[PDB]
């Protein structure tokens, strides 16, 4: 569950920031 | 396996510096021009994902609750399950590597003999084994330093 958050974060900001440098 | 070696000294070399402060004055040795453009490219965009991101990193950090240098079951199980949707990209691979660093950090606090290396390996691991494949089509680290390449 805090595990599952943590992926949900770092997947998000991932995703947000290969979209800027993209 | 050259692809790890140069991810794992790259990863680790960052993340030393993060935690320590001090940069690092060695050869990078094999393919070193791609590993030092890695690093520079590493220390730009990585220090800004911890800069643009620090309240949600440190909201993680804390459900982490990461006890010790060795306690990198939990990370791992998390890394590999943000690609666990099937979607790679090098946002994801650099955020990743950026959080590594933050842990690395308060590592550091708690106590001054952590080697980071555990956390590199850990990072690594994931990286190169379950994008083996993926990383080598984009030309590994060049890929890497290619798509933050900034105008
Ligand atoms: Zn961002
Ligand atoms: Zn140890
Ligand atoms: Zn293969
Ligand atoms: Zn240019």
């Amino acid at each position: 569950r805090p595990e599952i958050w943590i992926a949900q974060e770092l997947r998000r900001i991932g995703d947000e920031e290969n979209a800027y440098y993209r | 396996d050259e692809l790890y070696r140069q991810s794992l000294e790259i990863i680790s070399r960052y993340l030393r510096e993060q935690a320590t402060g001090a940069k690092d004055t060695k050869p990078m040795g094999r393919s070193g021009a791609t590993s030092r453009k890695a690093l520079e490219t590493l220390r730009r965009v990585g220090d800004g994902v911890q800069r643009n991101h620090e309240t949600a990193f440190q909201g993680m950090l804390r459900k982490l609750d990461i006890k010790n240098e060795d306690d990198v079951k939990s990370l791992s199980r998390v890394m590999i399950h943000v690609f666990s949707d099937g979607v790679t990209n090098w946002g994801r691979i650099v955020t990743l590597i950026s959080f590594g660093a933050f842990v690395a950090k308060h590592l550091k606090t708690i106590n001054q003999e952590s080697c980071i290396e555990p956390l590199a390996e850990s990072i690594t691991d994931v990286l190169v084994r379950t994008k083996r494949d993926w990383l080598v089509k984009q030309r590994g680290w060049d890929g890497f330093v290619e798509f933050f390449h900034v105008e």
